[PDB]
RNA sequence: UAUUGACGACCCCGAUUGG
């Protein structure tokens, strides 16, 4: 994603003499981007805005590439301008969402995935169009771009890049790592609450015979229990998808009502993020649901809504009625709908 | 050569990086072919199934050289491997190996010894005055990273033959 | 009450069906005849819980303070791993699963002999690929001990007080020497009188020696020549140094490569483990004054190898009326090996998994990794949403300056035999009285299995009021205070032994954690509700210092906020985006955990599931002793002394009626006088 | 024939995929 600022045009009259001589000596003429602007309305294209409002519930963390010498887990983390800040890859994020929704279909269908090797695993219905393909020639491609989108997700706290390289080499977690935490976190002057941020944490694997530490098996981590995170943007290219089904709008129905089914089981906290997703962290909690859909066919029109109900009930039931119709009825026999 | 003052000698010096970055890639990956040299250089080598050391233990190093971007950073993968060393479970782990930790510690520190192993003649591809040493000054910590990943990739196909 | 117990692990060959290794359910799609969904459940403690936050521990003298960790609400903060990793063992018990966590073990472990075992060595050499043997003038009785009251087979030199000089001479120093018949007690031996280097002379013969004490003078003298094995002095009340007479009667034997290992492996033992108290430069062993280290320690790997004319004691028994030789020796009284390591002794069904096929229950519920090569699967469960519910539920004792001092958590030691070591892969206790070399011993032996530490049932009330107060002293209805590390000299013991903490989390606070579950199987999702609905005084435990007692917890389940459905009820599920109803699992519950008790029965071929020994050994382990006795560390005395000097009572044990550590189910209580 | 006395901490990440 990139965007635009200090636009600036620069005219030159190249059919008479004042402007070639401008272009050759006096850097044109100025005109401001403002009446251009406002001779026309901004056409934006048919898409669905998905914005999620979250905290983690346990910590959550995506790990970083390498391990510290004090603390062997760390969070990942990237630059922002002048800043770092924690962070969770949109790859990470859309691995997720993609996951619960292969799950949820191969549950309907009683697929299986065992006896597939993973690339034939990623290639199921619905899935396939909204998260895309892999360009695969066939005597036609099966490959095609997935029409969902998601955003990289960055930390409501930030760093200078020194003072997070004071935690990548520091040696000693009773020592020169606690300056460093008090310093990143923002508190050089309070341990305590540099802890309720970051808080390092120990780990061992108990021998079953004699108890304590089995030989080598202790590690710690730095759990970001309180790193508090911006609303995750999941961005639709509902556009994207009436081609995939040859402008019959009616069939975008079913994989709308399966990204429902995804949402709402996220907000359930059935979806885990990050690392150590079954060794206490990565659990989410999901406050707010915004969905803003623009130029939507008109059948679509109740997704504009903000839901804090995990079960989506905010949205219109008659709406969700017609979704679970419709949902039903693709169930009831699962053609690869993409197929005109 | 040119004189260091003409004036298209920031121009050949872009020359110069690309020929020297693509022989320096050939070279470290022709002697990652041989499992006699990856033993030499790193003293990784295959014993029966087993590699020496471990591919994690590979890993583990391969993760942290990546932080040497500049010859000051020497430091870091210094405090890496005294922090291993200091470990006596995980310095025997190195065991068996030939001497692999002193020859890390070496290659990492010795500004000549990347060059003596990789053994190019940079004569063919250097054009500036005083080019080799501006060069090699510049180049060696991506010399020492190309080198050490092309072993341990190349000492990878071949444990999946004896695997 | 010994703290610990062991409950048996069952070989596990021929066990079918679920318990059996099977392939993984896999996560792919929720599958119609498995169940899937959310398990609510509760939490609360009845003994205090320690969670030491070691990232904000503190030292002074080495001595180390914890602070109880705290989350960003200022609650304490419970880790879901140290709850996975209880809920695991616990379940790894009940299901007899493969030992997911087994460390080195492959090494022989090291024991001590007893002293009476010197009595039947005897002095020997190579020479050239021979062990050779001096038993001189004495003989060699059967039992391998010096016969019908003969002198001991080496003279004894005295060295570091009533020197018989030419200088003192050294352990490479062949030697001609006059001897004396000395008697002492039982026994009797030859006093060295004067020695010469063997090229020179040795001139007259001396007469009547002094009584020196009990060592009492014969007048009985006699020449001899060989080798003074001098060592060094290695026990405070050494006197004397060993020589060994060549000048008389011997035997020799082939070196077998056997002899070779053992020595090899032996030296090699003496020489790694001191080796930190050598290199900070300690003389001799801190367990003892005065000693300065036995020779063969301090020695260089050519003492290691078994090189020509190096010397020996040798451990030989006349059998068959045949002089055969077990062991070489280098002291009397020697540390030895067991002939078996460990790892072993373990059924290979046991061991941790190491492919994809045999992955047992635990390991496909909880997940695995391959130790050896490649090789994981992601666990079917995830533990999260922990809360504390109560809001001061820190006991702070009063003041945060305060902080409590807390036993010695000593390390620990399988090499105690009769402890760790089982007569049969059943895991039947060692038999009492037996010598220690009886352990690690035969490969149809096994190991005691899965260690658990049982509920300290029966404490009295108030064990846990006022916590600073050295109450240790008293035996508060018959129970001493035993997690406070006691006072000595009237001050606190804060030594580089033990941690001290500034609280802990109080008795009966509450948590809430859930259980997320996927793919279960009927019988393992039996197993896991079964752990989670046990009867009254059952209690998991938890966190640190369970030797102590802290930790044990209640868990129970919410059954209203628990949803648990088979794979067709959760396509009923995603196939609407209205709502709909859920299944009463409560009505299944029972059921489940009677699906799973009855594959317990089958697989294991008893007549109920309720006598299954690991599942008894295990219910007796949740609800804790029960004859009353007090749960506590070994120790020679009732009262709990400052000293802690637990290891005397392993002494006596050791001469007296040699105690194995009772079978689990059998709740035998150790006498306090082992004799 | 069985005596001699009393001390002491430990583990620091391990295994694997590297296109």
């Amino acid at each position: 994603r990139i965007k635009l600022d200090d636009l600036k045009l620069k005219s030159f009259a190249l059919d008479k003499p004042e402007g070639i001589f401008s272009a050759l000596l006096d850097q044109g003429k100025k005109l401001d981007w403002n009446q251009l602007k406002a001779n026309v309305t901004y056409q934006s294209p048919p898409y669905l805005g998905i914005s999620i409002t979250w905290n983690p519930k346990d910590p959550v963390m995506v790990k970083a590439e390498g391990d510290g010498l004090a603390i062997d887990i760390l969070p990942l983390v990237s630059q922002v301008g002048s800043d770092v800040r924690f962070v969770i890859p949109g790859s990470s994020i859309k691995g997720i969402l993609r996951t619960q929704a292969e799950r949820i279909i191969r549950t309907i269908c009683q697929s299986n995935g065992s006896e597939k090797n993973f690339l034939e695993q990623l290639r199921i219905n619905l899935v396939n169009e909204l998260f895309g393909s892999a360009s695969l020639s066939q005597k036609i491609d099966l490959g095609k771009i997935g029409a969902l989108a998601v955003n990289d997700c960055f930390s409501s706290l930030s760093m200078t890049p020194d003072q997070w390289k004071a935690v990548e080499n520091a040696t000693e977690m009773t020592g020169n790592l606690q300056p460093a935490l008090k310093q990143a976190t923002g508190y050089p002057n309070n341990i305590s609450q540099a802890y309720k941020v970051l808080q390092p944490a120990m780990h061992v694997a108990v021998d079953r015979w004699t108890g304590g530490a089995a030989e080598g098996m202790l590690y710690s981590v730095l759990e970001p229990i309180g790193v508090t995170w911006e609303p995750i943007q999941v961005h639709l290219d509902i556009a994207r998808l009436k081609n995939y089904y040859h402008g019959k709008e009616e069939k975008l129905k079913p994989a709308i009502a399966l990204l429902l089914l995804v949402l709402r089981d996220l907000a359930n906290k059935k979806i885990p993020v990050g690392y150590g997703t079954n060794r206490g962290m990565g659990t989410i909690t999901v406050s707010q649901i915004t969905l803003n859909g623009k130029a939507l066919p008109t059948e679509l029109e109740p997704l504009n809504k903000t839901m804090t109900c995990p079960n989506l009930t905010d949205l219109d039931e008659a709406f969700r009625q017609d979704l679970s119709t419709a949902w039903k009825e693709w169930i009831a026999d699962p053609i690869d709908l993409c197929q005109q | 050569p040119l004189p260091t003052n003409h004036p298209t000698q920031d121009y050949a010096r872009l020359i110069e990086k690309a020929a020297w970055r693509e022989a320096i890639q050939n070279k470290a990956l022709a002697l990652a072919s041989s499992r006699a040299k990856r033993e030499e250089i790193l003293g990784i080598k295959i014993m029966g199934k087993d590699s020496q050391p471990t591919m994690t233990q590979l890993g583990g190093f391969r993760s942290v050289l990546k932080r040497l971007h500049s010859r000051n950073n020497r430091d870091i993968v210094t405090g890496y491997l005294t922090a291993l060393e200091q470990v006596s479970n995980r310095k025997e782990k190195w065991s068996n190996t030939s001497q692999g930790l002193t020859k890390i510690r070496n290659l990492v520190t010795q500004e000549n010894l990347i060059w003596n192993h990789l053994d190019i003649d940079f004569s063919p591809l250097t054009i500036t005055q005083n080019g080799v040493n501006q060069l090699k000054s510049e180049l060696w910590a991506e010399a020492v990273r190309t080198l050490v990943d092309a072993i341990i990739r190349g000492h990878k196909r071949d444990l999946e033959k004896a695997q | 009450h010994n703290p610990y117990n062991f409950v048996p692990a069952l070989p596990r060959d021929g066990i079918t069906g679920d318990l059996g290794d099977c392939a993984p359910a896999g996560h792919s799609y929720y599958h119609g005849d498995k169940y899937s969904g959310r398990i609510a459940v509760k939490l609360t403690t009845v003994t205090p819980l320690l969670i030491p936050d070691a990232s904000k521990e503190e030292i002074n003298n080495n001595h180390k303070t914890y602070p109880v960790r705290i989350g960003k609400d200022g609650k304490p903060y419970l880790p879901p791993t140290s709850i996975k990793g209880m809920l695991r063992s616990a379940y790894e018990a009940v299901t007899n699963s493969r030992l997911a966590v087994f460390e080195d073990h492959d090494s022989r472990l090291a024991y001590r002999m007893p002293a009476t075992m010197g009595l039947q060595m005897v002095p020997a050499r190579i020479e050239g690929d021979n062990i050779v043997l001096y038993p001189g003038t004495s003989r060699i009785g059967n039992n391998g001990r010096p016969a019908n009251n003969d002198p001991m087979y080496a003279a004894w030199l005295p060295y570091y007080q009533n020197r018989i000089a030419y200088q003192m001479a050294e352990h490479g120093d062949h030697v001609r020497f006059w001897a004396e018949r000395y008697t002492r007690g039982n026994f009797c031996y030859w006093r060295v009188r004067q020695i010469a280097r063997h090229n020179q002379n040795l001139g007259n013969r001396p007469e009547r020696g002094r009584n020196y004490g009990q060592h009492h003078s014969t007048g009985v003298i006699e020449q001899f020549e060989g080798f003074v094995y001098k060592t060094n002095k290695n026990i405070g009340n050494k006197h004397d140094e060993r020589v060994f007479i060549i000048d008389r009667e011997s035997i020799e034997i082939p070196l077998s490569r056997d002899l070779r290992r053992k020595w090899r492996e032996l030296i090699t033992s003496y020489q790694e483990i001191h080796k930190k108290e050598v290199d900070r430069g300690d003389t001799g062993p801190s367990a003892v004054n005065g000693a300065v280290w036995s020779r063969q320690i301090i020695a260089d790997e050519s003492e290691r190898n078994l090189s020509d004319g190096t010397l020996c004691y040798a451990h030989v028994k006349k059998e068959d009326g045949q002089y055969k030789i077990l062991n070489l020796y280098p002291v009397m009284i020697t540390r030895g090996l067991y002939e078996i390591a460990p790892v072993d002794l373990l059924d290979e069904t046991l061991k941790p998994a190491t492919d994809k096929k045999q992955l047992s229950p635990a390991d496909r519920v909880f997940g695995w990794v391959n130790q050896r090569g490649n090789g994981c699967y992601k666990g079917q469960l995830r533990i999260h949403s922990v809360t504390c519910q109560h809001d001061d539920a820190i006991d702070d004792f009063g003041n945060q300056n305060f902080s409590v001092p807390l036993a010695i958590l000593g390390q620990p030691k399988p090499e105690q035999a009769r402890f760790y070591c089982a007569d049969d892969r059943k895991g039947i206790p060692l038999e009492d009285g037996y010598d220690r070399d009886d352990g690690y011993s035969d490969s149809e032996q096994g190991l005691r299995g899965r260690k658990v530490y049982p509920h300290h049932k029966g404490l009295p009330n108030g064990y846990w009021s006022n916590p600073t107060e050295d109450r240790s002293q008293q035996a508060i209805q018959g129970h001493y205070q035993e997690y406070r590390r006691p006072k000595k000299d009237g001050l606190e013991q804060r030594d580089d032994q033990n941690r001290s903490v500034k609280g802990w989390v109080k008795p009966l606070t509450e948590f809430t954690f859930e259980i997320d579950v996927t793919n279960l199987s009927e019988v393992e999702l039996g197993a896991l509700l079964w752990l989670l609905t046990l009867p009254d005084l059952h209690f998991h435990r938890l966190g640190g210092g369970k030797p102590l007692g802290f930790g044990s917890v209640r868990l129970d389940i919410d059954p209203d906020k628990t949803d648990l459905r088979n794979g067709a009820g959760w396509r009923d599920y995603y196939g609407s985006l209205l709502e709909t109803s859920q299944p009463d699992f409560t009505t299944l519950i029972s059921q489940w955990i009677n699906a799973f008790q009855t594959a317990v029965k089958e697989e294991y071929g008893s007549s109920s599931f309720d006598q299954v020994t690991f599942i008894k050994a295990s219910g007796q382990s949740l609800q804790g002793f029960h004859d009353n006795a007090s749960i506590h560390y070994p120790r020679s005395t009732p009262e709990p002394k400052p000293d802690g000097e637990a290891f005397k009572w392993f002494v006596a044990n050791e001469k007296g009626r040699r105690l194995a550590l009772p079978a689990l189910e059998k709740s035998q209580s150790f006498p306090i006088k082992p004799s």
